[PDB]
């Protein structure tokens, strides 16, 4: 007989395309419905325990589908007969299928209840740990956090025991996976239990012979820092951050960097003050650039946490030399890095001693050689505008901001278009006309048309501010001059400046300077101007008098309708029912 | 004034980024705009009349002298018509490499793939060349010397259905007026037999790959029979050369006619009324 | 049909793929729009020509920037969508549907890529499995990609292209004459199209890749000079400042991938042709990606 | 082209200097075949009398060799000139390099000459891919060819071109033409007369015995007399002993396929040996 | 949804066939059933043998067989969607089930004798042997042949050469299936085909089948006799009587009917292009009186 | 020494009578339009005067080079994608732990 579902059509599908198989597995919901769940434990589970494939995509999908198996196994009392095939796989060479299983592993330990949590999976935690092969022993580290919570106290010992000899285990890979395992499973433990035997392995594991296993210790660092009571933290964890942030590896050095800013949250003010602050100045004035471009990202989120009665002082004493001489560095990320949170520290040191101290440091990096130095810098213009006002601006960064109105990158000038409204907002027509005026009107022709676009709309904030006088005397008249340029860019260019000055410029404008130069646009010889002809009279038809539409709109998207291209048909036609 | 105007574009539209104007473009590719190329047409009735006179001109230089049969006509002499032929190949293919009368494998249209093209592209902007070609085809012996360049209009519609997307042919006016021409020349030319003669009737109601298959068939037939002028023996009734296909042995190309009854059937709700132009005698 | 056109071109600019059907329904619109066209496609003057996209989707935003949105810019993408990119998917489904939308702005040419096999070695069948977990869409599209136009002429002077010159063609109408409606060959005129390279050399001479040929200026300048064309544009090449002239200005390749492989560190050009010829490239770096 | 450009890539020029300008030739000269045959040769023989490699007068060194092969790569066409076209190959003698009297040709011992005449159509041959042997070509430079010890080859086809550089990617080896002539009556014919080649196996080829020279050395001879460049060994077909002694240095040269060693091995007397002349 | 499901559900066949839009399609259902039956048998050393006759083989062959009765026996449809071999194992399977030995000359038996299904099975398997020869007559829009692709070219390969040795073998036996559907025609009795109730209850005269009328059933017939005859004829031009004959009883047959077509589906305008082929080509006594096209006219003068 | 080529064609025209000779052009001739106004076309004078103007004076905290799209972006084909190369020149990132298609 070949139509029994367990052996016969399954084994017989292992053909040479693995997609077959993948298909197989997806569907195997379906067979298992078809067998009845007494006859899928007894038969099919064993099969799949027993029987080992070698393809890591079929074992993926395996894994996948056994996480979502409770409903098909006799519900969630049964579910411990998952266990021995997910063993099976968190046992295997491949990373990836390891974690599938440990996932569907943790994902059915919801489904068991705790005594059979206590009964099976427990002692599935203890085989894996205690396997021969190491990859079972890294596989059991994922299990404890979820077991933990609902046993007896017994074996939460029991798993505790097991994580630290886990953690103290000759082999590196099985303290890496421990290391990288002890923060979320130090979150549920008891905090007496976490000083009793989490902290003294977590230092054992902080002075290890690997690098990788002292990293993923700074790592958890933040995570234990968390969990434990302040007043305990002088003694647990900043001595452990002492070794760390002196560790001769610079990737142990560079993620106490990444994670400094959380060490100072969790810690609290004053321990950070007393010891965090050194530990923070030979990170920025450290050798190699990665541990000082990530330092450097932390400033201010560092600056701004402390208190604030001793916060300045612990600035100008401790960190601004360092910024000194990291604006300076050799490496353009670090000055990157640093150029990216550097104008943050202008309302933390207040207005005077941005103005004697920032302000150089920030126009040595706009004048940068590095773009990414001139991009970042920009970025955040609007806190040191509020600090120091708009006078000491245009004293000091305004001649330095014009020279990047014409940088090569163009995200440069796209920083210096989004920061005009904010200057013309507080700065009058008059002196904005003599220095910034031509600067917006030179954007309207740049070669990127993300920066024509984003000058386009800057415009209409200009004119909201300015007013549409200042519009008819400055704006209007070079915007009318690119409709008869030879290139259609710029013609295109000017049909979308309409678009967004009808809308400020009012009725009277829009109709009478505007009105005419796009429709005589209707008989350009580009397509692409003249469906954009009729998207701009469908867009001025609201802020233009009702009297001009049926003279002299309506014609000409009548002869746009029946153009030879049929976008400009499209378009003509979409305008001519908005028009209504 | 191309300078001057050149100076009147440079007006800047914006003041400039420094006060300095810079031009948007980093040249000129080529010489500019390429001028439009307007084509001219004259009338279609001129150019029949035109083609009238001089193919009643040739006529008359190819007849043989001269009631003598009234209802008749005078033979075109055949070595008048050679004439006519040779120089026709030398117009418009002169590089006559492959030359032969004999024809060639099929595949080796997929070698001289430019040259089918150039003999096509001249059939195309030329149409006077086809009323030379039947001007031949009258001579019965005189169509053997233009092989080569029915043999490259061939490859060259060949190359066109192979490459054809549509379902109908009549989206292909020329081609299929063109394949129509061609198999009713050599037809007329005593190069293929009544029966492979007439599949031009048929062509306007077929798909792309249908003709050219048929056109593959007339391919083959004349790679077994070949356009040879010794196949053709002089009749002294008539003086005229005859090209008897039933002793050929396969004249009536049986294997290259069951391709064509195979097209008929199986577009037999158009093709049926048709079935009568391709009996057997 | 327009407007679920648009919604789609909408989801696509976001880096979310369509789904199966939704795909099945755009190839087979493209396949009916592409049947129309010739091998040598005619584009008209304004135009801006790219070169590889390669699937780097963020990039061909980055190129949009440039550029330009479409329908507002016309743009002439010379093969190359698929393969050594993250993207692959959503950029090929992107152009087919700006294809479909926007008939008389954009052109779709064929690259070396744009073949079942090559497709299948270099990651966008892959892609296409991971994305949808079955070849379908892989189907589809190297289906649609039989039927994109092998080259095209922008105003008759500048004849885009992928690859380069075969041997075997002189003329634009033998490119005219060609089947295009087919995998693409190891051999033939056909393949050199797509494969083949400009080089500093006297003649022609043997692909350091496997298929196509390396044709010197002479070449060039005989094609050119025969056919009546004053440039040669192209891609299938990297080019470190994102384009470079070759051959005495008879051949230009444009590359529109920045940072090719996500390692090669290149520019990426675009060629701006206006309305009367005079060109412009847009040299622009590669996005930042979060 | 002329001797000053003729050379494209000698002595001390790299790899990529050599692909560059293998790219960048032009066919735009007249078929100077002589002339640039002699220019080669005199490439190849420009450093033999400044490190003694020749040792002209001191007995003919097989290990002395340094092994080069020319593959010229030409038509059929015949030889041109600005005066007229040759018939015949001949090569130069005016502007003798030094020393160039020491060896009455301008190919040396370890030099072999191979002709890749190209005869390929302008049209697409009807004739099968037949697997036979690649032809010896009839043009002037298959004398010059097989005096050498090389041959030429005919190519009219790509799968032939093919046959043909693999069969020259099997004829690079070390080793000293030898012109191995018989002597005696038997024991007008293939086997009778042969330019072999003789292997030499480096490891620094090693070796102690010279081929003798044609003539008898003397002490008051103002001059040497000219080399043959390929000495004229005689064989007489006697069959006797191979003798030798146990501590003795002797230079064993394996011999290239050839119908001389088709005969020796079609006799089928390995116990027994020809004793060898000059 | 997949293959497997309809073997663990026997049930599912039936719920699935009832959906207005059953994915996969009937068709590909049949394709999938009939391909993994296919599939040669392989031991453990890994050795081609002939697919076993397993309870799976069988089942899958009868949802097959399920699947085809569910769309009534529509020749069309099945040979416009399954390949000529997997068609012509579906109905060698349908002979096997229907109590026809393997070996035996269809010619032989008389029809009327066996019962309305097995006589039905019979008749439907020849007239799919005489529609397969025309239809092989015809030429097609070949593929194109793109460079080897092993794994694909391998099967349509093994498929082509199957499928010229099925024909070869129908062209071998196209005389008696010719002479099968004459004698069919001479039949008057209602007729059964294969539905699902009687291909279940085999699974373990007669009139449990569906009722087919004799006169859709002579008419089916003799239109792919008159195409058997047509293609014929080229060869022959005296076949082309019997043709004209057999089209112009299918057109008396499609007169009578009317408009009650339920399983003899036949293109109109294929048929008038048949009778105008059959008129031109064999012109009666009658047809001179019959209204002639200046067409036909030309060709009669 | 002398296998490097190392001397000039003779480009001329020798003028019969019924010394002089007519000039060729030459491939170490690359226009130096900004440094040479002799080598700028009539039909391109004004746009190429408006570059070589923008390239003197908008050079303010820029980069004074030549003739920009020829000394630069006419690389030779073999140079115009050896990333390999042309990474080195550029600054070094940071550290964080059929046959061919112009890389792996
Ligand atoms: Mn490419
Ligand atoms: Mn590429």
């Amino acid at each position: 007989d070949s139509l029994y579902p367990i052996a016969v059509l399954i084994d017989e599908l292992r053909n040479e395309d693995v997609q077959l198989r993948l298909n197989s597995i997806k569907k195997l919901s379906t067979i298992a419905l078809a067998l009845g769940v007494e006859r899928t434990r007894s038969e099919l589970l064993p099969f799949l325990t027993d029987t080992i494939y070698d393809e890591d995509e079929v074992l993926l999908a395996l894994a996948e589908q056994l996480g979502t198996f409770t409903t098909l196994v006799g519900g969630p009392e049964y579910v411990h007969c998952l266990l021995p095939p997910l063993e099976s796989l968190a046992t295997v060479e491949e990373t990836v299928v390891r974690d599938k299983a440990v996932e569907s592993l943790r994902a059915i330990s919801h489904e068991h209840s705790p005594s059979d949590l206590e009964a099976h999976f427990v002692p599935l935690v203890k085989r894996l740990a205690g396997g021969d092969w190491f990859t079972s022993r890294t596989s059991a580290c994922g299990l404890f956090s979820v077991c933990y919570p609902r046993v007896s106290s017994a074996v939460k010992a029991e798993l505790r025991q097991y994580f630290r000899n886990l953690c103290s285990d000759d082999t590196p890979m099985v303290r890496r996976a421990a290391a990288s395992k002890l923060g979320e499973f130090a979150k549920v433990l008891e905090l007496d239990n976490v000083k009793s035997e989490i902290i003294p392995m977590f230092s054992n594991l902080a002075s290890d012979e690997q690098d990788s296993v002292r990293l993923l210790a700074v790592e958890a660092c933040v995570n234990i820092a968390q969990l434990l009571p302040q007043e305990d933290l002088e003694a647990l964890v900043m001595p452990t951050l002492r070794q760390a942030a002196e560790d001769k590896s610079w990737r142990v050095r560079y993620m106490v960097a990444d994670k400094f800013t959380e060490l100072q949250k969790a810690v609290g003010p004053e321990i950070t003050k007393t010891d965090l602050v050194p530990a923070f100045q030979n990170l920025m004035k450290d050798c190699e650039a990665e541990v000082r471009a990530a330092a450097s990202h932390k400033v201010k989120e560092f600056c701004e946490n402390l208190s604030a009665d001793c916060r300045e002082n612990v600035i100008m004493s401790q960190i601004l030399p360092c910024i000194k001489e990291l604006v300076s560095d050799a490496n353009q990320h670090v000055k990157s890095a640093l150029a990216s949170v550097i104008m943050g520290l202008s309302p933390i040191l207040g207005k005077d001693n941005t103005i004697e101290h920032l302000l150089p440091l920030f126009l040595a990096q706009l004048k940068d050689e590095c773009p990414e130095v001139r991009l970042n810098i920009i970025s955040n213009l609007d806190c040191v505008n509020e600090v120091i006002g708009i006078r000491q601006l245009s004293q000091s960064l305004l001649p330095a901001i014009v020279e990047l109105a014409e940088d090569a990158k163009w995200r440069v000038r796209l920083a210096i278009i989004e920061y005009m409204p904010l200057l013309a907002g507080q700065l009058g027509v008059e002196f904005f006309d003599e220095k910034l005026n031509s600067l917006c009107m030179a954007w309207l022709v740049d070669h990127v048309y993300a920066i024509r676009e984003a000058a386009t709309s800057n415009l209409k904030k200009l004119v909201e501010k300015f007013g549409k006088e200042w519009a008819h005397a400055t704006i209007i008249p070079k915007v009318l001059a690119m409709s008869g340029d030879p290139n259609y860019l710029h013609r295109m260019t000017t049909l979308f400046c309409i678009n967004v000055l009808s809308e400020v410029c009012g009725q009277d404008i829009t109709t009478k300077h505007m009105l005419p130069t796009v429709l005589r646009m209707a008989g350009d010889p580009v397509a692409n101007v003249r469906f954009n002809v009729a998207k701009s009279l469908q867009k001025i038809g609201p802020i233009l008098d009702n009297s001009t539409l049926q003279s002299e709109v309506k014609p000409i998207l009548e002869k746009l309708t029946q153009d030879q291209d049929v976008d400009v048909k499209y378009f003509a036609q979409e305008a001519l029912t908005v028009l209504s | 004034a191309s300078l001057l105007d050149t100076n009147r574009r440079h007006t800047a539209a914006v003041p400039g980024p420094g006060g300095i104007w810079s031009v948007f473009h980093a040249g000129v590719i080529g010489r500019g705009l390429k001028p439009p190329k307007f084509v001219q047409s004259r009338n279609q009735q001129e150019v029949i009349y035109n083609t009238q006179s001089l193919l009643s001109l040739l006529v008359h230089c190819c007849s043989a002298p001269g009631c003598g049969e009234c209802w008749g006509a005078p033979i075109l002499s055949p070595e008048a018509a050679k004439a006519v032929a040779v120089t026709l190949v030398e117009s418009v293919c002169p590089d006559a490499a492959g030359a032969e009368l004999a024809w060639p494998p099929e595949e080796h249209a997929r070698a001289t793939v430019e040259r089918d093209l150039r003999i096509g592209r001249r059939f195309r902007e030329q149409p006077l060349l086809f009323e030379l070609l039947k001007l031949v085809a009258a001579a019965p012996p005189a169509l053997c010397y233009c092989s080569v360049l029915l043999r490259g209009l061939l490859a060259a519609l060949l190359g066109h259905w192979e490459a054809s997307r549509h379902p109908d042919t009549t989206h292909s006016p020329w081609h299929l007026e063109a394949s129509c021409t061609l198999v009713a020349v050599m037809a007329e030319g005593s190069l293929l037999p009544p029966a492979l003669g007439n599949m031009h009737e048929v062509f306007s109601q077929l798909a792309p790959f249908e003709v050219r298959l048929l056109l593959l068939s007339v391919w083959g037939f004349l790679r077994e029979h070949g356009p040879l002028p010794q196949k053709f023996i002089f009749q002294s009734e008539r003086g005229r050369f005859i090209r008897d296909f039933s002793r050929e042995g396969g004249g009536e190309g049986g294997p290259h006619l069951a391709v064509l009854h195979s097209v008929l059937h199986r577009n037999i709700d158009r093709l049926g009324l048709f079935s009568g132009r391709f009996q057997a005698p | 049909f327009t407007k679920e056109l648009d919604q789609w071109i909408e989801q696509l600019n976001e880096c979310k793929q369509l789904s199966e059907s939704q795909v099945k329904s755009l190839c087979e619109k493209a396949k009916e729009i592409l049947t129309k066209e010739s091998n040598v496609q005619e584009v008209r003057c304004p135009v801006t020509v790219c070169g590889d996209v390669h699937g780097q989707f963020h990039d061909l935003m980055e190129l949009f920037r440039i550029g330009g949105k479409s329908p507002d810019t016309n743009y002439l993408f010379m093969g190359d969508y698929v393969n050594r990119g993250y993207y692959s998917v959503e950029t090929v489904t992107l152009l087919v549907a700006l294809k479909v939308r926007y008939r008389e702005r954009i052109t779709i040419l064929r690259g070396n890529h744009e073949s079942r096999q090559i497709t299948q070695v270099y990651g966008f069948y892959d892609e296409c499995l991971r994305k949808y977990g079955n070849a379908n869409v892989w189907k589809y599209f190297t289906d649609l990609f039989d039927y994109l136009p092998l080259t095209a002429l922008v105003d008759g002077q500048i004849f885009c292209l992928h690859g380069g010159l075969s041997p075997s063609i002189d003329t634009l109408d033998h490119i005219r004459a060609l089947d295009r409606l087919q995998e693409v060959p190891h051999e033939g005129p056909m393949c050199d199209l797509l494969w083949s390279d400009p080089d500093d050399r006297g003649g022609w001479g043997i692909s350091p890749r496997g298929a196509g040929y390396t044709f010197g200026q002479d070449i060039s300048e005989t094609f050119n000079h025969a056919n009546g064309l004053t440039l040669v544009s192209r891609a299938h090449q990297l080019v470190m400042e994102g384009y470079n002239w070759c051959h005495d200005r008879n051949v230009v390749t444009i590359f529109s991938a920045p940072n090719y492989c996500y390692r090669c560190g290149n520019q990426a050009a675009i060629m701006e042709l206006d309305d009367t010829l005079k060109y412009s490239f847009l040299q622009f770096d590669p996005a930042p990606r979060r | 082209e002329e001797p000053p450009y003729a050379i494209k890539a000698g002595w001390k020029e790299n790899h990529a200097t050599f692909m560059n300008e293998l790219k960048n030739l032009q066919a735009e000269g007249l078929t100077t075949l002589g002339q640039s045959l002699r220019t080669a040769f005199d490439l190849l023989n420009l450093n033999r009398l400044v490190t003694g490699i020749d040792n002209y007068g001191q007995g003919r060194n097989p290990f002395f060799l340094e092994p080069a092969i020319i593959i010229t790569i030409t038509d059929g066409s015949k030889l041109t000139t600005t005066s007229g076209v040759q018939d015949e190959l001949h090569l130069p003698l005016n502007s003798p390099l030094p020393g160039s009297e020491l060896t009455k040709e301008p190919f040396r011992w370890d030099q072999r000459l191979f002709a890749l005449v190209l005869r390929l159509p302008g049209t697409m041959s009807v004739e099968s891919e037949q697997l036979t042997g690649v032809p010896l070509d009839d043009s002037a430079i298959t004398p010059m060819c097989e005096v050498t010890g090389g041959r030429s080859y005919s190519v009219c086809s790509p799968r032939m071109l093919n046959q043909c550089l693999e069969s020259l990617v099997q004829k690079v080896q070390s080793g000293v033409v030898i012109n191995f002539e018989k002597a005696g009556p038997d024991p007008s014919q293939p086997w009778h007369s042969c330019h072999k080649l003789i292997y030499v196996r480096p490891n620094v080829p090693i070796g102690h015995w010279p081929v003798p020279e044609s003539f008898w050395p003397d002490q008051n001879s103002p001059t040497l007399p000219p080399r043959t460049s390929h000495p004229v060994v005689k064989f007489s077909c006697t069959d006797c002993e191979p003798m030798v002694i146990d501590k003795l240095p002797f230079d064993k040269y394996e011999l290239e396929p050839s119908p001389l060693t088709q005969f020796i091995l079609e006799r089928k007397s390995p116990q027994t040996c020809w004793q060898v002349y000059v | 949804t997949c293959w497997f499901e309809f073997l663990l559900e026997e049930s599912l066949l039936e719920k699935h066939l009832r959906k207005p839009c059953p994915d996969p399609a009937p068709v590909q259902l049949i394709v999938q059933f009939l391909e993994q039956a296919s599939k040669p048998s392989v031991n453990e050393q890994n050795q081609v043998q002939p697919p076993p006759d397993n309870k799976r083989n069988r089942i899958l062959k009868l949802l097959a067989l399920k699947v085809a009765a569910h769309l009534k026996w529509d020749l069309d449809i099945l040979e416009k969607s399954l390949s000529v071999p997997v068609l012509n194992m579906l109905l060698n399977e349908l002979l096997c089930i229907s109590k026809v030995p393997p070996g035996t000359k269809h010619v032989d038996m008389d029809l009327a004798t066996l019962p309305p299904t097995t006589a039905m099975a019979v008749l439907l398997y020849n007239r799919w042997a005489i529609r397969t020869i025309v239809q092989s007559s015809f030429p097609v829009k070949q593929a194109k042949p793109g460079p080897p692709q092993l794994s694909v070219m391998n099967q349509m390969q093994q498929e082509k050469e199957l499928t010229e040795n099925i024909l070869k073998v129908l062209k071998e036996q196209a005389a008696d299936s010719i002479l099968v559907l004459e004698a069919a025609l001479k039949l008057n009795k209602d007729l059964y085909v294969h539905t699902m109730r009687t291909l279940d209850l085999l699974a373990m005269s007669s009139t449990a089948g569906l009722k087919v009328k004799t006169e859709e059933m002579q008419c089916q017939v003799c239109y792919d006799l008159g195409a058997a005859y047509f293609q014929q004829g080229s060869t022959n031009s005296a076949v082309y009587e019997n043709a004209r004959e057999k089209f112009f009883r299918t057109k008396e047959l499609i007169a009578e009917i009317g408009s009650l077509s339920l399983h003899c589906t036949i293109d109109e305008k294929r048929l008038a292009g048949y009778c105008q082929a059959c008129d031109v080509l064999v012109p009666s006594s009658d047809s001179t009186s019959q209204q002639l096209t200046p067409y036909s006219q030309v060709h009669i003068c | 020494g002398s296998v490097g080529k190392k001397v000039v064609q003779e480009t001329g025209i020798k003028v019969r009578s019924r010394g002089f000779q007519v000039a060729l052009l030459n491939k170490d001739l690359k226009p130096q339009t900004f440094r040479n106004a002799y080598d700028i076309p009539r039909r391109n004078l004004l746009d190429h005067l408006t570059r070589m103007r923008s390239n003197l004076l908008k050079s303010t905290r820029r980069f004074l080079k030549g003739q920009d799209e020829d000394q630069v972006h006419s690389v030779p084909i073999a140079q115009m994608g050896n990333y390999q190369e042309y990474l080195k020149q550029v600054p070094s990132p940071l550290r964080e732990l059929m046959m061919i298609d112009e890389a792996d």
